């Protein structure tokens, strides 16, 4: 079987987690003690099989502080993870990557490694990882880092996916965060297949403006990306003639090294507290993707190029409706297509729906559909990052508390350059 | 085409960049020029395989058949992309020397390379193939059981008749409506037979199928 | 990240040390018999942050005077304390930093690292230390930059953070205070994360100028003291969203600028916009410099209350477009807001300011202003080189001074341009 695991890295990744696995439950009928009362045995590539019928997460939760694990380990899925999945430190990385990569990351790696071990060992063929994680954080951006590098040498002809969360410039977030993106995105980079962010603002941005939360929370914002997760993963979970499987969609997404970073794009973002709401077609969900308030990165892709573009959709969709949606999308819009590239639309169909959360934001959808974009105009994203990073670090400020942790400042340096030398990559596939 | 590109990207393909090679042998499979087909062929050796790849997807869009071996041998890579990638240039470029390894590659770990596999033999149309993609039409994914019914139908070969009378069973809706069209374009009088026998006994979409196919023959 | 150990050093430290615990052990619903008799489960929610479990301090109460062990145990509160933890000497330094820091104190100190060492084996998690004292004097001057320095040896992965109270012609008459202050701040400068600027000077002008009281006491002082204290520490006492290390983190660009001018506001509730506008005043501020004769590397703001979030977001966003010349440009979102619902006792609403300001250079100048006129002279010097220290100690710290004050100017005019 084509089995995955899933790494779920510091507060973000451990809180996107919940949200993720609370969905894939509801989704595969599965019980938060892991039962299942009530036909496609797909969704196994996602939860082993126990002898009495209990489904277990083929996850592992990483948190070198308790408190965030703590809270699933005496939550409503408590029965749901075996306890050595979750793991924990005492001591945070305190907002620094040079923590989360050397010091404290140092001293929990070779335990998470084991503890990947035993749910490899129960795989009968290990297709990939998907790891979630901040950017911001020291736990997200140094220990994700640090364990993507592992991987690599233990694993290495295996499939690594991410869940990125892109910082965004809010009053609690810390003011090295545009440090710790730059130096995980450096040491991830040849170590990854595909990187997924998501830009808290626009997240934030779509929750303010279809679900209309005055002052969204990272429960709004969780349940939201664990529907686009969701998408990604359906057809690795359900059984279907007109999926793409992990293989066909990763090689024709992110065919290239370095310039893996494709913008994802959701359709439709509806309030449950809508009295009545018409059912959108294939024209219209498809349609949204092209509006960039839809989108999970905040930049402009009417003026980049693409490389790749992917198209999953999910519940009532008929391929002639994705044919006839792609056509209209082609006399319309500006979507210029590089000079050297195959120019076509790769298109996914599952079957199953959306899933509600009950308690949720989200209304029941007849379809929907996440866009993946392998555009130029991801770089935007890239400058806006790049230039808060050389703001601070033309002072050199902040940097003593990374040298202090057993990091060199020559790393950043090397770090900043490798981000430059990308930005330059889609100006030059650009051209 | 512009023959400057073709001579700089075939050079590209020997940079120090993994990104420069894969872009290079991505970009040759666009222009598709005959020059660029030896180079490619020493590229499915790279050591990188997001440039081994690009190197078999390039040699299915130019379709010299002397990159047939080169990529029958790319067939059994470690890496499913490049597996992927070889089938379907494989069945691009419809040469017979391709069809017992991709008979090989249906009964793939990857359900991509199986799924790609079934249509490549369809293209090629080789009658080795219709015992095969009929197993095929027993495949746990729905998906793979499309391809099979798919490249059937496009191959024409009597002896799936009854295969697909089965797969209009399917559990499958779209695996149903494939068998369905794959037995109107087999045609003649052993499908009519079949549909005449259909629908007399059969229910469902399978006697929905039969009923119809009588309204025209 | 869980307990603090608290030390307090001298007469200024047990005192304002002493204010600290009254007034929090009140905030968390303690009697001076160490028991719980409040009424909010959220009192005892981040209760092991500065209590041992009945609940006592995770206070250590040093001074080479054996007169403060009756004053502080005498006071309000005095039997919360453990016994044991109370290190006291046989005879006061008589403002003398070299005998605080290297004969009378470094006796001493031996004893005082086996309470912190006492104390750090009963923690689940030591996140770090915590000083009060003075500069002024000889034992929370010398002494307690000792201990600093003996705690950086044995926890060095520790946070050491100090309330250091900045000595003041307006307050005390002695006239070696410079050397006293001069010779700490060198310590400081190398072995603290954070220090609390509690300049006597604004206390004094507080008291005087805002308060109106024109004579005013070490009581009436130390009321500023425990309320910015208390304010200061809220979200480490408090839940929200922390620790000492991801403050320190956000709020210390550069090693050694880590000296912050503290506020508090107000000195009929007040609305946001008016606790705002009053916490950013140079008349609310703790140390005796201008804000506007600098720029802000990092804030760090603590509003207490029943209060609109969306309305403190807006009044710290408009206080900085409306003055962005006072920020420094290079460092975005250096401006962080925190808010906690439970107010201090006696205010409907309040705000705490903790600013990492280029301004606070002036603190500094005044005291190598007073240092220097002494010093050429080699006036009052034997009393010091005496004890032991030599004269390239304090070349050394005044050296130390100037370049700090050198420093703060170069990141003051340092543009992003
Ligand atoms: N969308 C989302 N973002 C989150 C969540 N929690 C934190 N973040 C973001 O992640 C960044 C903070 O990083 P964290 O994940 O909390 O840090 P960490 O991995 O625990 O690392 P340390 O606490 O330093 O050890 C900020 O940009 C937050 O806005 C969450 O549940 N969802
Ligand atoms: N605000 C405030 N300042 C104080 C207090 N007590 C003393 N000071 C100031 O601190 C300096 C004197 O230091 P002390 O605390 O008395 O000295 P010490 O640390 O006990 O050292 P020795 O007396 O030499 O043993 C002067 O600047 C005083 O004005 C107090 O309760 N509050
Ligand atoms: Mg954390
Ligand atoms: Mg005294």
């Amino acid at each position: 079987m084509r089995e995955c695991i899933s790494i779920h890295v510091g507060q973000a990744g451990v809180q996107i987690g919940n949200a993720c696995w609370e969905l894939y439950c509801l989704e595969h009928g599965i019980q938060p003690d892991g039962q299942m009362p009530s036909g496609d045995d797909s969704f196994n590539t996602f939860f082993s099989e126990t002898g009495a019928g209990k489904h277990v997460p083929r996850a592992v939760f990483v948190d070198l502080e308790p408190t965030v694990i703590d809270e699933v380990r005496t939550g409503t899925y408590r029965q749901l993870f075996h306890p050595e999945q979750l793991i924990t430190g005492k001591e945070d990385a305190a907002n620094n990557y040079a923590r989360g990569h050397y010091t404290i990351g140092k001293e929990i790696i070779d335990l998470v490694l084991d503890r990947i071990r035993k749910l490899a060992d129960q795989c009968t063929g290990l297709q990939g990882f998907l790891v979630f994680h901040s950017f911001g954080g020291g736990t997200g951006s140094g220990f994700t880092s640090l364990l993507m590098e592992r991987l690599s040498v233990d694993y290495g002809k295996k499939s690594k996916l991410e869940f990125s969360i892109y910082p965004a410039p809010q009053v609690s977030t810390a003011v090295v965060e545009p440090y710790n993106s730059i130096l995980t995105t450096h040491t991830t980079l040849e170590h990854s297949d595909c990187a997924f962010m998501v830009d808290n603002e626009a997240i934030y941005d779509i929750c303010r403006r279809n679900l209309d939360i005055e002052r969204p929370t990272y429960t709004n914002l969780n349940r939201l990306i664990s529907q686009i997760v969701s998408s990604i993963t359906a057809s690795l979970r359900f059984d279907g003639a007109l999926n793409v499987d992990l293989t066909e969609f990763q090689t024709n997404l992110v065919p290239y090294p370095r310039i893996h970073f494709p913008l994802a794009t959701y359709a439709p973002v509806i309030s449950a507290e809508k009295a009545y709401h018409e059912q959108l077609s294939v024209a219209e969900i498809t349609n949204a993707c092209f509006e960039p308030a839809n989108q999970m990165v905040k930049c402009d892709p009417r003026h980049g190029k693409y490389m790749a573009c992917c198209l999953l959709y999910r519940g009532d969709v008929v391929p002639k409706d994705v044919n006839a949606a792609i056509a209209t999308i082609k006399t319309k819009r500006s979507i210029q297509f590089v000079d050297w590239c195959p120019t076509g639309f790769k298109v996914g169909i599952n079957y199953q729906p959306p899933t509600v959360v009950p308690g949720g934001d989200l209304a029941k959808v007849q379809r929907a559909v996440c866009m993946l974009s392998n555009t130029t105009a991801i770089a935007e994203a890239w400058a806006r990052l790049d230039h808060k990073f050389d703001l601070m670090y033309a002072k050199r400020a902040f940097v003593h508390w990374y040298v202090g942790e057993g990091m060199e400042e020559g790393e950043f340096s090397e770090a900043r350059e490798d981000m430059a030398a990308l930005e330059k990559d889609y100006e030059e596939v650009g051209v | 085409t512009d023959p400057e590109k073709v001579e700089m990207y075939i050079k590209n393909l020997q940079d120090d960049s993994t990104l420069v090679r894969s872009i290079a042998a991505a970009a040759l499979g666009k222009i598709g020029d005959e020059r660029a087909v030896e180079p490619l062929i020493k590229a499915l050796k790279d050591e990188d395989s997001r440039v081994r790849a690009q190197a078999a997807g390039a040699l299915g869009q130019i379709g010299d058949e002397r990159a047939v071996e080169p990529l029958i041998k790319a067939l059994k890579d470690e890496d499913p992309s490049v597996r992927y990638r070889a089938a379907e240039a494989l069945g691009k470029i419809g040469d017979e020397r391709a069809v017992e390894p991709l008979i090989k590659a249906l009964k793939d770990e990857d359900t991509t390379v199986r799924r790609i596999a079934a249509t490549a033999l369809g293209k090629i149309g080789d009658e080795r193939a219709v015992e095969p993609l009929i197993k095929a039409l027993k495949d746990e994914d729905a998906a793979v059981r499309l391809t099979a019914a798919r490249a059937l139908g496009e191959i024409g070969d009597e002896r799936a008749v009854e295969p697909l009378i089965k797969a209009l069973k399917d559990e499958d809706a779209y695996v149903r409506r494939a068998a369905a069209q794959a037995l109107g374009k087999i045609g003649g009088e052993r499908v009519r037979a079949a549909m005449e026998k259909l629908a007399e006994t059969g229910t469902g979409f399978a006697r929905k199928v039969a009923v119809n196919y009588l309204e025209t023959h | 990240m869980r307990e603090i150990v608290h030390i307090q050093a001298g007469q200024c430290g047990n005192q304002i040390g002493a204010k600290f615990w009254e007034v929090i052990s009140d905030e968390h619903g303690i009697d001076p018999t160490g028991s719980y008799h409040g009424d909010s489960d959220l009192q005892l929610e981040r209760i092991n942050v500065y209590y041992n479990e009945k609940y006592v301090p995770r206070a250590i109460l040093v001074d080479l005077e054996p007169g403060t062990m009756d004053s502080v145990r005498s006071g309000p509160f005095g039997q919360i304390f453990r016994p044991d933890n109370f290190v006291f000497g046989q005879s006061g330094a008589g403002n003398n930093w070299a005998k605080g820091h290297y004969t009378e104190g470094a006796e001493l100190v031996d004893s005082v690292l086996d309470v912190v060492r006492k104390e750090s084996e009963s923690c689940d998690c030591l996140q770090g230390f915590q000083l009060t004292h003075s500069l002024g004097g000889g034992t929370g001057s010398g002494m307690g930059t000792l201990l600093i320095s003996k705690i950086r040896e044995e926890y060095p992965d520790r946070i050491m953070n100090t309330f250091s109270v900045m000595p003041s012609p307006k307050v005390s008459d002695t006239v070696v205070e410079p050397y006293n202050a001069t010779l700490s701040v060198h310590q400081l400068v190398e072995n603290t994360d954070e220090t609390y600027c509690i300049d006597n000077e604004a206390l004094y002008d507080i008291c005087f100028r805002t308060l109106k009281l024109t004579t005013p006491t070490y009581g009436d002082l130390n009321h500023l003291v425990s309320a910015t204290m208390s304010g200061v520490t809220t979200c480490l006492r408090f839940p929200g969203q922390a620790d000492l290390r991801k403050l320190a983190v956000n709020m210390v660009p550069f090693p050694r600028l880590h000296f912050f001018m503290p506020g508090f506001a107000p000195l009929r509730a007040l609305t946001v916009p008016e606790l705002t506008q009053q916490m950013f005043d140079s008349k609310n501020m703790m140390a005796a410099c201008d804000p506007r004769h600098g720029r802000y590397l990092t804030v760090a703001a603590i509003f207490r209350g029943r209060m609109s979030m969306k309305e403190v977001d807006e009044q710290m966003l408009n206080v900085q477009n409306k003055n962005s010349s006072y920020f420094v440009e290079w460092i975005p979102n250096n401006v962080k807001t925190a808010v906690c619902d439970i107010p201090p006792r006696g205010l409907k609403m309040s705000a705490t300011f903790i600013g990492n300001s280029t301004a606070i250079q002036e603190l500094f100048k005044r005291i190598s202003e007073q240092f220097t006129a002494m010093f050429r002279r080699k006036a009052f010097l034997h009393w010091y080189t005496g004890e032991g220290m030599d004269e390239m100690e304090f070349t050394e710290a005044e050296s130390n001074m100037n370049d700090l004050v050198s420093e703060y100017q170069q990141y003051q005019d340092a543009t992003a341009d």
